[PDB]
């Protein structure tokens, strides 16, 4: 797993920047050509790689699901591609405008709604960047170039405090400030200056997403117990791995030295947990071919639907 | 003996981990202090340069300027020690005390009040009273006293940020980033005159002091009885326009036992002499005898003359990169012995010293 | 004297045209000069009238927004009223200049106004005064014109009712022999500076004329819309060679040829768009030098092998690449310390472009246009080079809810700072900074002329004249008439103001109209930033990835084709990462059907930053 990490980092980093504004089919095709291209240049990647299972832990995944995001994997990886931008200001493009509520839930009361069409926009914006509150912007198709310094992050380190120039006067910023842009027009013309400096993420629904959602509905209604078993086994496998790691930490802390019953009990618990891990892996090994058969069996319904 | 010229080759070599920003001289014993960019403060001996005498971290950011003074307190209880003040980019300056017996640094006090990075510091003594002057990017030329450690006067000479200052008596000259100079009265704060004529920001400025006896100097001797009574004759400035200009000080509306006032018809500097030939920005200047020494960013240091006004000697390729600072010994004060060495520092993490 | 723009070289064609033009003016007939934009109609026009003792010149420049008030103001400065209108001169008949007659726009009902006014003046021999309703009689005032053919995209065809009364002439491009003689005289004048190479006047004139001929013949307007070559480019080449030689060191023949090749690179091929087109230009330069100059010891004369700078010394001489890169890196670190901080990486192409922008900016009345994709480093490079030369950045902060008013204020403030306060300014204009075509017409007026008279009228004009008189008296110059003050002011503006344009997407209609404008395309130097070639991307990736350790796995060297590897031949894993990223970027841009649109490389920098962060974690 360590002769393999640099291939897995490049497939994940390239997933963040280039795949923002592509749908399911183009993402699949480009991921396939990336895997073939990595194979051409002899860098080992993961044949069983999944972007969500590589970067989206179960805790953040559940926290994002409870906020209001749909259970589709595409929206999950797009929420990941948005929230994992520490350097470039992200662009949110959803005609439904459904995830303003989601980001409000994630950031709590700190979420402050603003719009480019407001007249007191600049004053409350400089106030918000002064206190460092998270800012949500609507109607990005009418981008105002007065925030060009914020968009490209052309700050200057004046002393120990970071400083930006907005409007016609010096203003101060704080490290807890984050900015988001939401738009409602999928075909709204955007300046190339804004487009090339943001992370254009498309929260739209095409025919390929129709096929994916039809397949999801068929799995969650036709055979729902097997999908529930998948979710339960994934959760218990993660919990069992965490408990095994905690038991090993207990064993290593039981070195003592400024054998005993506590150390032997810890070793027996580790033995039971490792046996449980082995049994869970053996049971899960013969469970994914059921998914393969279900995919090969529920594709005509998707083709007819599209 | 005052007409000494360093030879064509460096006497010794000094290696530092990072780039050199300031090189000074101990005015009594052969010890060279070398600044860094990582904030480290070094201490080298001329005859033993392999191993530093002391190494200390006192600033989080880069150190820009240094100053070294030896006190002359009239009382025997206050012994004569060495004070080293280093100004850095960490919004703070630190003051060191050198000890001869233990050969180690000791921080005395740190002076705060700057709103931005400080670029220059100068130390002086008029009559049994040590003062520390500094100028920063916040356009505030601040003055401190050593014993109290409190500010005395804060003022802006220029709208754009000041870079380098020099002190003499009750008068402070200050270069700036708005390609102009302005003298200020130290106690009152009134700008006596404003100099203009450079086409680029000023790097370093120092006064040209008088001399007691010399055959013929046309740029250090007094001109009239008014200037003899005043005590300053010329000032020299260096700026990023590849030139060094020596300027006269205009007369103020001076009155006995009163603050000087600017002359409405004579409150403007006059460019006297200019020197050209440097391939890049002149970075630092130092005057000794009748010879004006200046470094530049052309990997070279040049030796100019006050009287005839051209380069007698040149030293190409002194370093791999830019040459940052030069310093000499004070010749106009009888307390400081004008002994013969030259010290330079480069951006290529190397330093060089000149002996004999 | 080659720097001043009022000079000609008398060949057969220009004297022939001057003779027939005196005949046509003396025949009481209007004259229209129609020809290609580089034929020098204005040049020969001003040469014919300025040297004349029988006619006078009045300066009018038509624009899209032009009314008869400008014509009335211009004629009022040279004529008098007695109802009869007569010129101030009693012997010389006034001749009324009208260049770019196609430039005034049609009304709401398909007609123009100023051309009909001129027609009424030249065939009804007068006009009706508007407020007093009186007839005007005009006796010895003639009308001349200079307009391009209407085939180019932006010229409005003119009604035959006006061209009825005016004679028409075609000023074709001068042939090979005439250009050879003219530039022979130019090179004799320019080589009077270095008498040691006086015998090389003829081969250089032949080489310049021939190279211009083939550069016109190969790259036509079909490939790109801005390949409008003209002898103006050759004249500007002569000016560049002069401004290099006059501020250069002791000169040798090899350095002479290298200097000429560098000027040719920076004036003919900087607007080329294709790599194969640049290779064709390089082959053309090779064969031209070989054909007309059998000289040996001539090294590589590509763009990256010809670096002439004034920063590294006191004169315009060739500099070593490594010393140049080190100096640029240290100066840029100082720039980021003193100014806005941006993690810019140094590569050879950016050094080449920063030097060509520095060459453009040091010229008097020097203006340039930058064409390239976004996030290619254009405005930061312009600010950096302006800080190098001591210029002042005046960046117009234009928002959405803007109009002509605030743009007029920022232009007026920039002009006042340039003239009154005597501070050089490097004005930058982005593509998004031009909302409507009115700002474009304001730029046309600013650049085609030396100033904008519309910004100073009435009380503004009076206070501007008062401030100009105050500045002139403060400087100590005996100037009292308004004409001398105005000419000194426009000279100060033309000497101390440089505009640099930033254009992101040239395929847009607004960008197409902006680069198709005649008063903007000819004066500015066209530079094509374009997209990064493979070598530049490889250099940037090698300079960005090496900060984090990659070597912890055994790597086998894969045998692949030579054309598939863009980095230097692979031996480690960092080169594998560089190759994999460049290959993915190229395949992604090919499979998105971007077409001939510029490919913004900001995706590559973002991918590299995310890569280094993720591999560190
Ligand atoms: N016969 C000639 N003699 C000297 N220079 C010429 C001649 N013909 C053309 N030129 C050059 O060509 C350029 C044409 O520029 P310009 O007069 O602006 O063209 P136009 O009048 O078409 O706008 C001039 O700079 C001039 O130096
Ligand atoms: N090697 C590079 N060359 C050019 N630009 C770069 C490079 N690396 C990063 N950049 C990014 O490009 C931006 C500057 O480009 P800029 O000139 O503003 O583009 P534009 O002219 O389209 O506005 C910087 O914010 C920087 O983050
Ligand atoms: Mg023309």
């Amino acid at each position: 797993t360590s002769q393999e990490l640099i291939g897995n980092c490049i497939i994940s980093s390239i997933y963040e920047t280039y795949f923002g504004h592509l749908n399911e089919r183009e993402r699949g095709d480009m991921l396939v050509i990336l895997k073939r291209l990595l194979g051409k240049f002899a860098v080992k990647y993961d044949v069983n790689y999944r972007f969500i299972d590589y970067l989206v832990t179960l805790d953040e995944k559940m926290k994002w699901l409870e906020c209001g995001l749909d259970k589709n994997d595409y929206f999950l990886e797009n929420m990941s591609i948005v929230m994992n931008s520490q350097d470039a200001v992200p662009f949110l493009l959803d005609p439904s405008s459904h995830m303003i509520t989601v980001i409000s839930n994630y950031y709590g009361n700190k979420t402050v709604l603003l719009s480019f069409l407001e007249e007191g926009f600049v004053k409350r914006l400089e106030n918000a960047v002064r206190f460092g509150s998270v800012v949500i912007i609507q109607d990005g198709e009418f981008f105002d170039p007065i925030i060009s310094r914020l968009i490209s992050r052309e700050f200057n380190h004046a002393g120990n405090r970071v400083t930006v120039e907005i409007g016609d006067h010096e203003v101060d910023v704080s490290g807890d400030f984050k900015l988001f842009i939401h738009s409602c027009d999928p075909s709204g013309d955007i300046p190339i200056f804004l487009r090339s400096r943001v992370r254009l993420v498309h929260f739209v629904t095409n025919k390929e997403s129709i096929e994916t959602r039809i397949f999801d509905i068929t799995l969650t209604e036709e055979n729902a117990e097997m999908q529930r078993k998948r979710e339960d086994l994934i959760k218990l496998n993660t919990e069992y791995r965490l408990k095994l790691k905690n038991l090993e930490k207990r064993l290593l802390e039981e070195l003592n030295n400024s054998e005993n019953d506590e150390l032997m009990v810890t070793l027996n618990n580790l033995k039971k947990e490792a046996m449980n891990i082995e049994k869970k892996l053996s049971e899960s090994e013969e469970f994914f071919p059921q998914f393969d058969n279900l995919v090969e069996e529920y594709s005509i319904i998707g083709k007819h639907s599209v | 003996v005052l007409k000494w010229i360093p030879r064509n080759l460096p006497s010794c070599l000094i290696n530092v981990e990072s780039s050199v920003t300031s090189v000074k001289l101990h005015p009594n014993l052969p010890i060279v202090f070398v600044a860094t960019d990582h904030g480290k403060l070094y201490a080298f001996d001329l005859f033993n340069y392999t191993i530093p005498l002391a190494s200390l971290q006192s600033h989080t950011k880069a150190i820009t300027s240094m100053d070294v003074l030896f006190t002359n307190y009239t009382n025997s209880s206050k012994k004569n020690y060495l004070v080293i003040v280093t100004a850095s980019k960490d919004l703070q300056i630190h003051v060191f005390k050198w000890v001869s017996e233990e050969c180690k640094f000791q921080q005395i006090r740190s002076l705060l009040g700057h709103e931005h990075i400080v670029s220059a510091v100068k130390i002086w003594q008029k009559n049994n009273d040590v003062h520390i002057a500094s100028c920063s990017r916040d356009q505030t030329v601040k003055i401190w006293d050593f014993h109290n450690g409190w500010s005395l006067k804060t003022f802006q000479p220029h709208s754009q940020w000041v870079r380098s200052i020099d002190v003499l008596g009750d008068y402070i000259i200050s270069g700036s980033h708005d390609t102009t100079l302005r003298l200020t009265h130290w106690p009152s704060g009134n700008g006596l005159s404003v100099g203009t004529g450079h086409e680029f920001p000023i790097e370093k400025v120092k006064f040209i002091h008088f001399i007691e006896d010399s055959p013929e100097i046309r740029f250090r001797t007094p001109s009239t009885d008014r200037y003899k009574n005043w005590g300053m004759q010329y000032c020299v400035s260096a700026s990023r326009d590849r030139t060094i200009k020596i300027w006269e000080i205009p007369l103020p509306t001076l009155m006995a036992h009163r603050a000087p006032i600017p002359n409405p018809t004579d409150s403007n500097f006059r460019c006297v002499l200019t020197l050209k030939g440097h391939l890049s920005w002149v970075r630092d200047i130092s005057i000794r005898g009748q010879y004006l020494f200046s470094c530049a960013d052309d990997k070279s240091v040049r030796c100019w003359d006050l009287n005839t006004g051209q380069c007698l000697h040149v030293w190409e390729k002194l370093h791999t990169g830019f040459v940052n600072c030069l310093d000499l010994d004070v010749d106009f004060d009888s307390n400081v012995t004008p002994r013969q060495m030259m010290v330079t520092g480069g951006l290529d993490c190397k330093s060089n010293v000149f002996m004999r | 004297e080659v720097m001043r723009p009022d000079i000609v070289i008398p060949t057969i064609d220009t004297i022939k045209h001057e003779k027939i033009f005196y005949d046509l003016l003396n025949s009481k007939r209007g004259i229209i000069l129609c020809g290609p934009p580089g034929s020098g109609k204005t040049m020969i026009m001003n040469n014919a009238l300025r040297n004349s003792s029988l006619y006078d010149v009045v300066g009018i420049n038509f624009s899209k927004d032009t009314t008869t008030e400008h014509i009335l103001s211009a004629l009022h400065r040279h004529t008098n009223y007695v109802l009869t209108l007569l010129p101030k001169s009693d012997i010389k008949n006034l001749v009324l200049f009208c260049d770019e007659i196609n430039l005034p726009k049609l009304d709401k009902y398909g007609s123009q106004n100023v051309v009909l006014f001129l027609r009424q003046l030249m065939e009804k021999q007068g006009f009706w005064k508007t407020p007093e309703n009186k007839w005007v009689t005009i006796e010895r005032i003639h009308i001349v014109g200079a307009c391009n053919p209407p085939t180019d995209p932006g010229r409005i065809p003119m009604s035959e009712r006006f061209t009825r009364h005016a004679a028409i002439l075609y000023l074709g491009y001068p042939s090979g022999k005439s250009l050879s003689q003219i530039y022979e005289i130019y090179y004799k004048a320019i080589f009077k500076l270095v008498p040691e190479f006086r015998s090389y006047t003829e081969p250089f004139a032949r080489a310049s004329v021939h190279l211009y001929n083939e550069c016109k013949a190969r790259y036509s307007t079909g490939l790109q819309s801005h390949y409008l070559f003209s002898p103006r480019e050759l004249t500007r080449l002569v000016r560049g060679v002069y401004t290099a030689i006059n501020t250069g060191p002791r000169q040798t023949l090899r350095s002479l040829i290298r200097l000429w090749a560098y000027e040719a690179w920076r004036i003919f091929a900087d607007r080329l768009v294709g790599v194969k087109e640049k290779n064709s230009f390089e082959q053309l330069l090779y064969e031209t030098v070989d054909k007309y100059l059998p000289n040996q010891d001539l090294g590589n004369i590509s763009s990256t092998s010809l670096l002439f700078s004034g920063l590294l010394s006191l004169d315009f001489k060739e500099v070593n690449k490594t010393d140049l890169v080190n100096f640029i890196e240290e100066r840029f670190k100082t720039f980021c310390d003193e100014e806005l901080e941006v993690p810019m990486v140094i590569h050879e192409s950016m050094v080449d472009h920063i030097l060509r922008i520095d060459r453009a900016l040091k010229q008097v009345q020097g203006h340039m246009m930058l064409i390239g994709a976004s996030r290619t480093g254009k405005t930061i490079l312009t600010r950096f080079v302006a800080w190098l030369n001591g210029l002042k950045i005046v960046q117009p902060k234009i928002h959405r809810h803007s109009n002509l008013s605030d743009f007029d204020m920022i232009l007026k403030k920039a002009i006042s700072d340039c003239s009154l306060k005597e501070s050089r300014t490097c004005l930058i204009i982005d593509e998004s900074n031009i909302l409507e075509t009115a700002f474009l017409e304001r730029m046309n007026t600013l650049l085609a002329n030396a100033d904008i008279p519309d910004l100073f009228q009435g009380e503004e004009y009076d206070k501007l004249l008062n401030n100009l008189r105050n500045k002139t008296r403060s400087l100590g110059l005996l100037l009292d008439t308004e004409q001398e003050l105005y000419d000194w002011f426009v000279g100060e503006i033309a000497k101390n103001l440089h505009v640099v344009f930033t254009i992101c997407d040239p395929t847009n209609n607004k960008s197409s109209a902006m680069i198709s404008s005649p008063a903007l395309f000819n004066r500015c130097i066209i530079n094509w930033m374009g997209d990064w070639d493979t070598k530049t991307m490889s250099q940037v990736a090698n300079n960005m990835v090496d900060v984090v350790p990659m070597e912890f796995t055994d790597f086998i060297v894969p045998e692949v084709n030579k054309e598939l590897v863009f980095t230097e031949p692979i031996q480690t894993i960092r080169d594998a990462v560089v190759n994999i990223l460049i290959h993915f970027d190229r395949n992604f841009y090919q499979k998105m059907k971007v077409g001939v649109n510029p490919r913004s490389p900001g995706y590559f920098i973002d991918g590299l930053r995310a890569l280094v962060k993720l591999v560190t974690a």
